[PDB]
């Protein structure tokens, strides 16, 4: 998964 | 270069500025973990590559990036690592809970070497941006676009130390020449965070540990 | 330079040119045939033989898996997928893969190899990058870190010279022979970790030499 | 003792 990465990353705002 | 401006990297490092030590620093890398993808966002043209390449470069490369931060930020302080909480850990703390060795080299190889030479933020910020770009890492969609990157993050820095330093014409050198002990450090750093994970009795916090997760 | 020609360092390369079925014990037992070579090699390296004997056997216990890697990957250049040994050699990839050893092995022919074939580096940027690896002023216990730093700064003034000299048209050869300085730190450590278990396990035939740089510093 | 490497470093010849 690497959840936690991929949600700051895809995170803009 | 106006594809990859000294000024965006200097930006890039300014906008991010238990008795067991070893929870602290712990702690610690947690914390600077979810800076760390900020800071990654603000180096030009990281957020143009895929999502996948990302992950792949930030993973590869997060325990050398925090090493190179502690230690920059540790050259104030004699014989000890200033942690981005604010806490101090003394060289005689990290003895006393059996990462003597380790901490020892972060002192000798990086910390005193970055105080000799006086190594700027700039310095710092390019050399971080070169172990990000890191055309190396596995898995890599198209190692070719990370090498240009750092070719042209390692163009603006010997730009930039020819420009500030003109009378230490060995600096760029100087300053690459660390990486490999930045390297070193690191590999000893991840197998000593592998060995607390492995017999607990460390507190191991959510993004650390997905870090430390073998895919 | 003077105190450091890159002359001095292309003859101590061109000097050491040399004449069972497990990879693992042929690429020992060449390890341990060129260390003997390695101790020769260094002796040729300006300024290396005026060290004290003490600091000379620090530099080279430190350095000598990087030191090795270093050459045989050189030597490497011309082969497709795999490594040539000192001893005549050739190690397939598939043949890495089929004795356990695969992804140190792609390591190798991906970060080192095929980049050395890739930019062509020659004979003199080697030496160059070898004597830099030799004179490494983070080495424990050295009796003066300073002049192993002063050497280290030599050969790499040397080397940039060099790269000016000879590849004027690549501005950039200089930070990328440099840049390969780290990937061979790592496979180095993984190497060595490769070593220690061979050891550990037996099966595999150790040679004096490198059994006596596998005993404890 | 590093009996080789010692041997082989000190030898001149
Ligand atoms: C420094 C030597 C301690 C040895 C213990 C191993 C811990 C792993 C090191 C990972 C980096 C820590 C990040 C600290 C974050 C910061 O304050 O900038
Ligand atoms: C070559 C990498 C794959 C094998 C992994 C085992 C680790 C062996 C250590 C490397 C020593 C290098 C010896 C080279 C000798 C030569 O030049 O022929």
């Amino acid at each position: 998964k690497h959840k936690i990465l991929h949600r700051l990353l895809q995170d803009s705002s | 270069s106006m594809d990859m401006p000294v000024e965006r990297i200097l930006e890039a490092e300014l906008a991010v500025e238990t008795n067991d030590p070893v929870t602290n620093i712990c702690h610690a890398a947690d914390k600077q973990l979810f800076t760390l993808v900020e800071w990654a966002k603000r180096i030009p043209h990281f957020s143009d590559l895929t999502l996948e390449d990302q992950v792949i470069l930030l993973r590869a490369g997060w325990n050398e990036l925090l090493i190179a931060s502690f230690s920059h930020r540790s050259v104030s302080v004699q014989d000890g690592i200033l942690l981005a909480t604010g806490l101090h850990v003394h060289r005689s703390s990290a003895h006393s809970a059996g990462v003597g060795s380790i901490f020892d080299r972060v002192l000798t190889e990086l910390v005193s070497k970055m105080k000799d030479m006086q190594m700027d933020k700039s310095e710092l910020g390019c050399l971080r941006a070169i172990v990000l770009f890191n055309p190396d890492a596995k898995g890599l969609s198209n190692p070719s676009e990370v090498e240009t990157l750092r070719e042209k993050v390692y163009a603006t820095l010997e730009a930039y130390t020819k420009q500030k330093y003109p009378e230490q014409p060995g600096r760029f050198a100087k300053l690459l020449l660390r990486l490999p002990a930045l390297r070193s450090i690191g590999l000893k750093c991840l197998e000593h965070l592998f060995f607390f994970k492995l017999i607990g009795d460390t507190p191991i916090d959510t993004f650390l540990m997905e870090m430390l997760e073998t895919p």
